[PDB]
C-alpha cells in the first residue's frame, strides 16, 4: 500500500500533463493557437510592472 | 481495492490519450512546455506582487 501510494506520485504528476487537453486534435490545435498567443502575451504581461518599477 | 482501482483508472485515461496518436503526444509535450513556461511567468508575477505589498 505504501509503495503503491509512493509510485502514484510520479504517475499522477505525469498524468497531470494530460487532463488539460480534450480528446480532439482539431480543437487541440485551435486552442493551442491561443496557448501560443497567451504565452507571447505573458512574456509581455510582466513587462509593464517592470516598466513602472524602473520609471 | 480502491487503490489499484485508482491506478487502473489512471492507466486507462493514459491509454485513451495514447489512442489518439503521436500527433496528440506531440501536442501533450507542447502544452506541457507551454504550461511550464506559463507557470514560470505566473509565479514570477505573483512573487513580484507579494514583494510590492
Amino acid at each position: 500500500l505504501a509503495r503503491l501510494k509512493q509510485q502514484t506520485i510520479p504517475l499522477k504528476k505525469k498524468l497531470e500533463s494530460y487532463l488539460d487537453l480534450m480528446p480532439n486534435p482539431s480543437l487541440a490545435q485551435v486552442k493551442i493557437e491561443e496557448a501560443k498567443r497567451e504565452l507571447d502575451s505573458i512574456e509581455a504581461e510582466l513587462t509593464r510592472r517592470v516598466d513602472m518599477m524602473e520609471l | 481495492h480502491l487503490q489499484e482501482q485508482d491506478m487502473e483508472n489512471s492507466r486507462q485515461v493514459l491509454n485513451s490519450y495514447e489512442v489518439l496518436g503521436e500527433e496528440f503526444d506531440r501536442l501533450v509535450k507542447e502544452y506541457t512546455v507551454l504550461k511550464q513556461a506559463t507557470e514560470n511567468k505566473r509565479w514570477a508575477l505573483q512573487e513580484f506582487s507579494k514583494v510590492y505589498r
